[PDB]
């Protein structure tokens, strides 16, 4: 099996942050590593600057200045110990990052210390100590010429090591840190001989320090020395002199993070583990010029911030909250108090999909292309994540205005429009603007007592308006009216459009030809045609100064799209279309230069063709589907190239690189829409529905649209109930041990604030209290909480139909979880029914032990229960009476199926195939693999393919195909990333790829995997070798090792998959670089040599599936 | 409640005076091919760190082990999967400690005592002219893993994963889960999960039971690594050769403990293996007299190898004969053959004391070949 | 402690002179002592253990002793030397642990073969054999067996050509140790049980 991985939403939590002088020594940066990304912003009273990809897992991250250089320089340190160096240039305007030095730091032998890697950088700029293995030390010189990063190790005495750090104020590189024996918790200094290699007794050290001494903060000069944090004090510690306070405002939870404020280092920051922010503040004493003692440490709350992982100070009192469980913040502090209570007010807030614990795909704009719901967060950061592919619009302005039947822009005055004409049912109004502003004026020479049909500009200085019943053209100089067409008959036009010189109206089933002259419209011809005419178009195309030799038609009951020349309308082409539903509108543009003609279905249907200008011929017909409502197709601009807007029920923009890209809009309803250029809404739109006109700009590209759905307590699972409309999500909040009975909460979550609560049980340290959340499809209220019984831990969850049952329920597998029982001896499984506003719980089943997971499987419920797999059958008593049992070696932690394979694993990466037998009511080993490690989810790919992510950050692919139960190991790929959940499906409209598989991620990243033929595997396996010579990779780390299947023990090449990011990346570089990639490429089509618009046209095939 | 000493049974004193012994070790190169030579008549599954007593009578298994006492002293011993299967896949490295060759009544005889050192796969099978065999091994390397969070955990908690030394508890156990496991949040599972992977604590698990059947202390006699510890537990359970085979396999200690806790709890009464259909006693009167546990291998006057399995309580056994001390593998107790009521198989020996000071007074020893472990209400290593 | 002392060979020299491994007790000089199969007294002279004389000597070492008393030849090797207080115990017929380690076909009752216990070495019949007993087990055989084949232990009941010194196996190891031997090769190894 071949796959391809593509990640389609980059990471977003945050490894880590800092400051410094990065870009320019004049500027101040941040500098925020969201895992294997890095995100350069500059400060303001933030500017992104440049946003890098690492070949790696961000590790550690400093800037420092070495002995003459203009500006800091960056090290990054991978979790596959590559090691680098990093400096800014500008040329001008092509921003790179050029590496200095690189190189693997990774030790032929040791054990990976507890605490991790921890990197430091000496004050003085000579040395950088890396903390890699235990009782070992390693030293990198910073002389002018290791431009491989050439490092010697140092032998240590002390094992276990909390925190290092480089002291400042020392005329040798000093090193001060915390460790711990049997006796205890101590801190020792060391001084460091670059030299003679060896460690010489530090200045001072302190036996018996406290008993949770975690974090160690090196202060700088005046003061020097260093602080110690731990659960209970925070003590001071500069050679003799010893200071210790224990405020109780912080023995509540425990200090993770920190960061200086000002240089001189009196004032600090503290972040807490439940997103307390504190300052610690240093009092010093002047006795003269020089000397500066240290006298007291005092600490203030400051107030509540997101779950900090790294916080920096920038500068006028804002500070950046970088976080892994939650949003990102960008908080201002000020140093009055607020009115609710502490000095911290939020000014931004930086989305965060990490962690995802679960997710599930659902068609929630009824049907088309699905969306992605997630479980997101964690604490009181807790939120559900709703994600959408489309089209973003910024509405500039909205006004409830019903009836809106047409839009058209105006020009009243020779430039840029500034009157909009809106049409109602047998009406005509206008409106004018100036400024931001809009209000009703009347436009002397049209008529405000029909249905317009169109109007605008034309040539000769005059404007025109189509009616129901006349063809007025105005003048603009006197703005009047100059010359009224009508029928000969006086009777109705049924259909009309314009360019800005000819006009095409048609009634009934005869059409007339007219042309713009000043004061004058000059008819001409008048053809009858076979059926009722259902739209026309007559736009310019390409080429032509001014006017279109060409009218596209759509006729009744024939249902023929036709192609006819001006002014003969001789027949160049007819196409005849469904036969079923007539055309309800056409339109011909052009993309790229490429010539289409597009034409739309009263049910929706779009086909597009290919015009040939001077021949008429519609030829390589395509169609596709985009809503049940007919459609609208309109002309409009952007990013200087035309596109077209498809008004319906499901808007969308077609643009475009020659292959047709259907986009969804994010957007409700849309009928009517023009393009608005004024002097207040500028090069925007201007959209029309039901109800409300809304006016504004349009982004150019698709990109994910992210809907927070704030929860404040900790989700754990979500399933889709479609026939209800609505969510069903276990949650999970905190209380605390309290007097009496005891829980009482903490805060006001979603399981405390809904609608209709229920519970299981009455009242007949911390404590966690798992929850059933309803919740709501389109308000995303919660409508009811069910509340699981005491020391109940709830697992799993399912919405599905059972037996002959056509009631939908959710069945919900728990476990009860005592501290004195290890293993758990029972749990239920609980078939609830959410019917109107009510939860019914339909039926209940003690089982002996827990359920790990459930999953639907052929009309029956298939749940598993510690090492046995049970198949439940649904009574019509409704109830549920087992079937089947089959016990196993493993703990069934995992369950997928796909027909009648059932797929089962553990935490310990042994997989089991198992099949349904009817005819013996009982299952059947088909395969296994057993190869003992960490195992986060799995995934059944296809009947033989199964997937899995294991540790280290890995992907892996068995393969079924006596001996044939063996499962072989024939894909390999290092993600980088933690996959916590598989699921089928795409978030792209309804062929290279074969299936599709989302997931997602502790670090917030969204990726996508599927199938592909040995051709396309051979080709883009050629790519990547290709593409690995030209692409200049950021800390020079090669590609082949950053995707190479890593552990612990052992380190193989990857194989089977393909980093579509690197494939997707051939797009970026520059022309010459590809032709330099296709090198004398053998490409097939029924083979030659490769060109560069050859692979061009085959990566653009592969970035729309995300 | 007793005084025996269980030093005693280790040290095979039955097999004589002193024996040399040596002080070297040897071990073999993860995955390293290497060409051990494999002794004819040994039957067992020998698992690392047990100990395996052997007298020798034969030439041929003489000769060959007067030159391996001068080379690396390491034999294999083949793990048999069928019984009718000719082809050996996996085994244990055997390592001499002591030895003595002696010509007492006239015939060359040669005692050892062996320690099982490292598994291997075997890759090949020669025959030599004289019987004994070479196994061309691939040494099976200890799959170490790291800990669970170890792929997700936060680098702001790193400084939190160390904890102070337990004082020799409930309350101190919910602790370790809660701080350990901290970072679970971020992933599909709970904490509790967590602890059912962790060998610490299915190390803790492990000795509440053995303390149920020795006042063993903990900090010493049971070794502190899981890989030791691991091997240690699966050599006192009395369990079928099929079991023991699959415990052999498993290459990672958690799976290894894990599938040892399940047996311990599930597999409760031990039946006559002839019969299948006969109770001879139950896991409640399982004890251990050895500081290897309460299974240790034992050698017979004549070579033959048993799993001897000490149980306080034993039902439908018939007595054969009056006892004897002549060779007691526990010295100061008699021995009396008992077999089966039921079919007459050989079962094992009841012991009784030569002394009446001596608790307890009497006692039976079974050997595992002859029992059949059966779940109460073929059995499953999970 | 009780002493013993199997003769190897004895030689006219000086007074009398006897050859033989120590194997039970001390020996002192001048330390009175008796000869078991005729029961006659005899007191020592000189104790030349090795080539050098000491006075006294413990088990282990190689004495030749000069015999003072009624011993001047008439002395065979399988005779001994003892304690007078518990002296050994004699006679020609016994019971036996017996392993049959080599023979082509089958012995049973009357077969006839030589004895070598320690330093004796006398012609030996098997009068009858009593239970045969399992390798695996111990187990006692519960009928009488009609014959005993190779690689098969049994106990039975031996008669020599004539008085002999016998001592049961767990009192003495080196007497209590023999071979049952035939055309030179060893077909048996025992442990003496019982004194019949
Ligand atoms: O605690 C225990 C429980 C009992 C167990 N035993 C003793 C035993 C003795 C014999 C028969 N003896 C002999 O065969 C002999 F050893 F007595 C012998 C006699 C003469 C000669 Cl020449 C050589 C050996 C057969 C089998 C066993 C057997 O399985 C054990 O070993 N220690
Ligand atoms: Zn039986």
């Amino acid at each position: 099996s071949y796959n391809y991985v593509v990640t389609a939403q980059k990471p977003t939590a945050v490894n880590g942050c800092v400051t410094g002088h990065f870009t320019s020594a004049e500027d101040l940066n941040l500098l925020i590593a969201k895992n294997t990304r890095l995100e350069i912003y500059v400060v303001t009273a933030l500017r992104p600057v440049k946003e890098v990809g690492m070949y790696g897992k961000i590790a550690v991250m400093e800037l420092f200045r070495p002995k003459g250089e203009s500006k800091d320089l960056l090290f990054i340190l991978t979790a596959k110990y590559n090691a680098c160096i990093l400096e800014y240039k500008q040329s001008g305007e092509s921003i790179d990052i050029i590496t200095r030095a690189h190189g693997n730091v990774q030790d032929r032998i040791g054990r990976p210390s507890e605490t991790g890697i921890i990197g430091i950088i000496d004050p003085e700029c000579r040395m950088i100590g890396l903390r890699l293995y235990d009782g070992l030390f390693k030293v990198i010189p910073l002389d002018r010429d290791n431009k491989e990063l050439k490092a010697f190790n140092i032998r240590l005495e002390e094992l276990h090591v909390i925190d290092v750090k480089f002291l400042y104020g020392c005329q040798a590189p000093t090193i001060c840190f915390v460790y711990q024996d049997p006796q205890g918790r101590h801190v020792k200094t060391y001084e460091v001989s670059l030299r003679e290699k060896e460690f010489n007794k530090g200045p001072w050290k302190q036996e018996n320090v406290e008993a949770e001494a975690s974090m160690v903060i090196a202060v700088p000069e005046p003061f020097g020395g260093a602080i110690i944090i731990g659960q209970e004090s925070i003590t001071y510690h500069n050679g003799d002199k010893y200071l210790a306070i224990a405020p109780p405002i912080i023995k509540q939870s425990t200090i993770v993070c920190h960061n200086r404020v000002d240089p001189n280092g009196s004032r600090y920051l503290l972040g807490d583990m439940e997103g307390r922010l504190f300052m610690l503040l240093l009092e010093k004493e002047e006795q003269m010029d020089g000397t500066v003692t240290l006298k007291d440490l005092r600490v203030e709350l400051l107030g509540e911030t997101s779950i900090a992982e790294c916080l920096t100070y920038l500068d006028n009192g804002v500070v950046f909250v970088g976080s892994r469980l939650g949003d990102s913040q960008l908080v201002k502090l000020n140093v009055d108090s607020n009115e609710q209570g502490s000095y911290v007010v939020a000014m931004e807030t930086f989305t965060n999909l990490g962690p995802i614990v679960d997710m599930c795909v659902v068609d929630l704009e009824r049907q088309g292309q699905g969306q992605l719901v997630t479980c997101s967060g964690a604490f009181k950061e807790g939120s559900l994540r709703i994600i959408r592919n489309g089209i973003g619009i910024h509405e500039h302005a909205s006004i409830d205005l019903p009836g809106i039947k047409g839009l058209w822009p105006l020009r009243s005055d020779p430039e840029t429009d500034d009157t909009l004409v809106l049409s109602f049912v047998g009406q005509t109004r206008v409106l004018m603007l100036n400024g931001e502003e809009v209000e009703e004026t009347e436009l002397m020479g049209f008529v405000d007592d029909q249905q317009t049909f169109f109007c605008g500009n034309v040539a000769h200085q005059q404007l025109i308006q189509i009616t129901s019943a006349s063809v007025r053209l105005v003048s603009q100089e006197p703005k009047a009216l100059v010359s009224e067409w009508k029928e000969p008959q006086a009777k109705n036009i049924s259909v009309a459009s314009c360019n800005s010189s000819q006009v095409v109206v048609a009634v009934g089933r005869a059409l007339y030809y007219l042309q713009i002259h000043p004061q004058e419209l000059r008819q001409i011809s008048h053809t009858e045609m076979e059926h009722e005419v259902a739209c026309l178009d007559i736009t310019p195309l390409g080429d032509s100064n001014g006017l279109s030799p060409l009218c596209a038609i759509g006729l009744w009951t024939d249902i023929s799209a036709r192609i006819l020349k001006l002014p003969s309308f001789e027949l160049l082409h007819k196409e005849m279309l469904g036969g079923e539903i007539i055309p309800r509108s056409i339109l011909m543009t052009t993309f790229e230069s490429s010539h289409y003609l597009l034409c739309a279905l009263g049910d929706g249907a779009l086909f597009y063709f290919g015009l040939n200008i001077e021949t008429g011929l519609l030829s390589d017909r395509k169609k596709v589907t985009l809503g049940t409502q007919p459609t609208v197709l309109r002309t409009f601009r952007s990013l200087s190239t035309t596109n077209v807007f498809a008004c319906s029920d499901r808007p969308t923009v077609i643009y475009s690189n020659h292959k047709l890209v259907f986009s969804n809009v994010n957007l409700k309803e849309v009928n009517y829409m023009c393009p608005l250029n004024s002097d207040g809404y500028p090069d925007s739109l201007a959209l029309a529905n039901n109800s409300t006109l809304t006016i504004g700009t349009i982004d150019e590209i698709q990109k994910l649209h992210i809907r927070t759905v704030p929860l404040y307590e900790s989700p754990r699972k979500i399933c889709y109930q479609e026939v209800s409309q609505c969510f069903g999500v276990l949650s999970s909040r905190i209380e605390v041990q309290d007097t009496s009975g005891g829980t009482t909460a903490l805060r006001p979550s979603a399981s405390t604030q809904a609608l209709s609560s229920s519970v299981s049980s009455s009242k007949l340290e911390e404590v966690e209290v798992h929850n059933l959340l309803i919740i709501d499809q389109h308000t995303f209220e919660v409508l009811h909480a069910h509340q699981f019984l005491q020391n109940e831990y709830a697992l799993s969850l399912v919405s599905c139909k059972l037996g002959k049952d056509p009631n939908t329920y959710f069945i919900v597998g728990t476990a009860m979880v005592y501290p004195e029982e290890a293993e758990p001896k029972q749990g239920r499984i609980v078939v609830f029914q959410y019917s109107d506003g009510k939860l019914q719980t339909v039926a209940e089943k003690e089982v002996k032990g827990a359920v790990y997971s459930m999953v639907e499987f052929n009309g029956k419920l298939l749940a598993s229960i510690n090492s046995t797999v049970r198949l439940y059958e649904w009574t019509t008593e409704k109830e549920l009476r087992t079937e089947c049992n089959h016990y196993n070696n493993i703990m069934a932690l995992y369950l997928k199926t796909k027909g009648d394979f059932i797929l089962v694993g553990d935490l310990m990466r042994s997989v089991l195939l198992l099949a349904y037998k009817p005819m013996e009511g009982n299952f059947e080993e088909i395969a296994r693999d057993f190869n003992p490690n960490w195992m986060s989810a799995v995934e059944i790919l296809d009947d033989d393919n199964f997937l899995g992510a294991e540790n280290a950050f890995n992907l892996f692919v068995c393969q079924k195909d006596e001996e044939r139960q063996h499962l072989q190991e024939v894909g390999l790929f290092h993600l980088g990333e933690f996959v916590n959940v598989f699921c089928h499906g795409s978030l792209v409209m309804q062929t290279p790829t074969q299936g599709s598989v989302l997931f997602g991620t502790v670090n917030g990243m969204i990726g996508l995997v599927t199938s592909l033929s040995e051709s396309w595997y051979n080709l883009l396996l050629d790519m990547q070798n290709r593409l690995n010579k030209v692409i200049k990779s950021v800390g020079k780390i090669e590609h082949s090792f950053w995707r190479s299947f890593h552990t612990e023990r052992k380190t193989e090449p990857a194989t089977g998959f393909i980093d579509g990011d690197l494939i997707e990346s051939f797009l970026d570089i520059s022309r010459p670089k590809m032709q330099e990639v296709v090198a004398n490429l053998q490409y097939d089509d029924g083979k030659r040599e490769a060109t560069a618009d050859d692979l061009i046209k085959v990566v653009e095939e592969l970035t729309r599936i995300h | 409640i007793i005084n025996f000493d269980t030093s005693l049974p280790t040290s095979h004193t039955y097999l004589g005076a002193d024996m040399e012994e040596f002080h070297g070790r040897t071990l073999h190169d993860d995955d390293s091919c290497q060409v051990i030579p494999v002794l004819p008549q040994v039957m067992m599954i020998l698992i690392p760190g047990q100990t395996l007593p052997l007298q020798l009578f034969h030439p041929q298994e003489v000769s060959m082990v007067r030159n391996l006492i001068q080379k690396d002293r390491t034999f294999a011993v083949l793990a048999y999967s069928n019984v009718q299967e000719r082809e050996a896949q996996f085994g244990t490295t055997a390592e001499i400690y002591a030895y003595r060759e002696e010509q007492d009544f006239g015939i060359e005889i040669v005692k050892v005592k062996a320690i099982g050192r490292q598994r291997f796969k075997v890759l090949e099978l020669r025959t030599q002219s004289d019987g004994i065999q070479q196994a061309k091994v691939q040494i099976l390397p200890e799959c170490v893993l790291p800990s669970t969070m170890s792929a997700v955990q936060l680098e702001s908690l790193n400084k939190c994963q160390i904890f102070p030394s337990k004082p020799v508890s409930y309350k101190w156990w919910q602790k370790y889960q809660k701080r350990k496991f901290h970072c679970a949040n971020l992933t599909s599972w709970p904490r509790w999960l967590y602890s059912l992977y962790d060998a610490e604590t299915l190390m803790d698990r492990i000795k509440k039971q053995l303390r149920e059947w020795d006042e063993n202390l903990k900090d010493d006699s049971l070794p502190s690594n899981p890989i030791d510890f691991s091997y240690r537990v699966a050599a006192c359970l009395p369990i079928d050769d099929v079991l023991r085979i699959q415990l052999l396999k498993i290459g990672s200690a958690i799976q290894r403990l894990r599938c040892e806790l399940d047996i311990m709890n599930k597999c409760t009464s031990l039946c006559c293996k002839q019969c299948q259909e006969t109770e001879i006693t139950t896991k409640n009167e399982i004890f251990s007299l050895s500081l290897c546990g309460p299974m240790a291998a034992y050698v017979n006057p004549h070579g033959y190898v048993h799993e001897t399995l000490t149980v306080y309580k034993a039902c439908n056994l018939n007595l054969i004969g009056r006892p004897s001390t002549e060779h007691s593998w526990f010295p100061g107790y008699a021995w009396t053959v008992a077999q089966c009521k039921i079919c007459a198989s050989h079962i094992g020996w009841k012991f009784t004391a030569t002394k009446k000071d001596m608790s307890p007074q009497k006692f039976w020893g079974l050997t595992r070949s002859a029992l059949l472990p059966t779940i109460p209400d073929v059995i499953l290593c999970l | 402690g009780p002493i013993r002392l199997p003769i190897v060979d004895k030689y006219k020299d000086m007074g009398t002179v006897v050859l033989g491994k120590l194997e039970s007790g001390s020996i002192c000089k001048g330390q009175q002592l008796v000869m078991m199969p005729n029961k006659h007294n005899v007191e020592v002279l000189g104790i030349l253990s090795d080539d050098v004389e000491t006075d006294t000597v413990a088990p282990g070492e190689n004495l030749k002793i000069r015999l003072k008393g009624i011993e001047e030849e008439e002395i065979l090797p399988g005779f001994i030397l003892c304690d007078p207080n518990n002296l050994c115990h004699s006679g020609r017929t016994f019971d036996a642990q017996i392993v049959i380690i080599e023979h082509k076909s089958i012995i049973c009752p009357g077969y006839n073969a030589v004895l070598h216990i320690h330093t004796c070495i006398e012609e030996v019949e098997i009068t009858a054999l009593i239970c045969l007993v399992d390798k695996k087990s111990g187990e006692k055989s519960k009928t009488r067996p009609r014959f005993v084949k190779q690689d098969q232990v049994c106990i039975a009941r031996l008669r020599t050509a004539g008085t002999i010194c016998l001592e049961t196996f767990k009192d003495f190891p080196q007497m209590g140790r023999f071979t049952l031997r035939d055309e030179g090769k060893t077909i048996a190894i025992g442990k003496v049980l019982k004194l019949v």
